[PDB]
């Protein structure tokens, strides 16, 4: 098993304040305002109004 | 300053003036208050736990 081919793929990610290009298979939800509500904006998870 | 010492002479004032001087004294400082979670954590339930 040591001397056997092993295909390798390395993924490198950039989490910058720039428009998102690759996203997970999550479903967007409607906007709720003026309520203390958990939110997830393009990976930014937080609690706020 | 030149001060002359004499065994038989004394200097006495012949007039006077009224001097008003100011003295500034701090008496109190701003009263501050802090919150445990809103500072250390914010609104994160996991951080509060």
């Amino acid at each position: 098993v040591g001397h056997q081919p092993y295909r390798v793929v390395v993924l490198s990610f950039e989490l910058l304040n720039a428009p998102a290009t690759v996203c997970g298979p999550k479903l967007s939800t409607d906007l709720i305002k003026n309520q203390c509500v958990n939110f997830n904006f393009n990976g930014l998870t937080g609690t706020g109004v | 300053s030149s001060i002359a010492y004499s065994n038989n002479t004394i200097a006495i004032p012949t007039n006077f003036s009224i001097s008003i001087t100011t003295e500034v004294m701090p008496v109190s400082m701003a009263k501050t208050s802090v919150d445990c979670n809103m500072y250390i954590c914010g609104d994160s339930t996991e951080c509060a736990n």
